[PDB]
């Protein structure tokens, strides 16, 4: 199924995943596109954080759903 | 001007539909980086809406 990844930069990435896919795997797919390591990838859904060891079915993420990708930076 | 700043803050509001806009603009003036801002917010840097 297809989903929509929202970024803080204002870029809607369209990736293909499945309900039985793991959050960790999703982040890995994003790392292949953006280049940003999954370690600095904070996936948020409906305002809640998505844990690495969880599946899309855990948070009940259906098709055409929007996933928020927050970047982590200990700088500033 | 705050043209880019306000626009960036609005982008975060489109990611976190639970954080007060005025609290977003708070760190937007400090770090001025939506990335570090949302990250710090998620770390508890900004007092999230807590029922008192």
């Amino acid at each position: 199924m297809q989903i929509f990844v929202k970024t803080l930069t204002g870029k809607t990435i369209t990736l293909e995943v499945e309900p039985s896919d793991t959050i960790e795997n999703v982040k890995a797919k994003i790392q292949d596109k953006e280049g940003i390591p999954p370690d600095q990838q904070r996936l948020i859904f409906a305002g809640k954080q998505l844990e690495d060891g969880r599946t899309l079915s855990d948070y009940n993420i259906q098709k055409e759903s929007t996933l928020h990708l927050v970047l982590r930076l200990r700088g500033g | 001007s705050n043209s880019q700043l306000n626009a960036m803050a609005h982008q975060i509001q489109e990611m976190f539909p639970q954080v007060p806009y005025h609290l977003v603009l708070q760190d937007l003036q400090l770090t001025r980086s939506v990335e570090i801002t949302t990250d710090n917010i998620l770390e508890g840097r900004i007092q999230v809406p807590f029922p008192t």
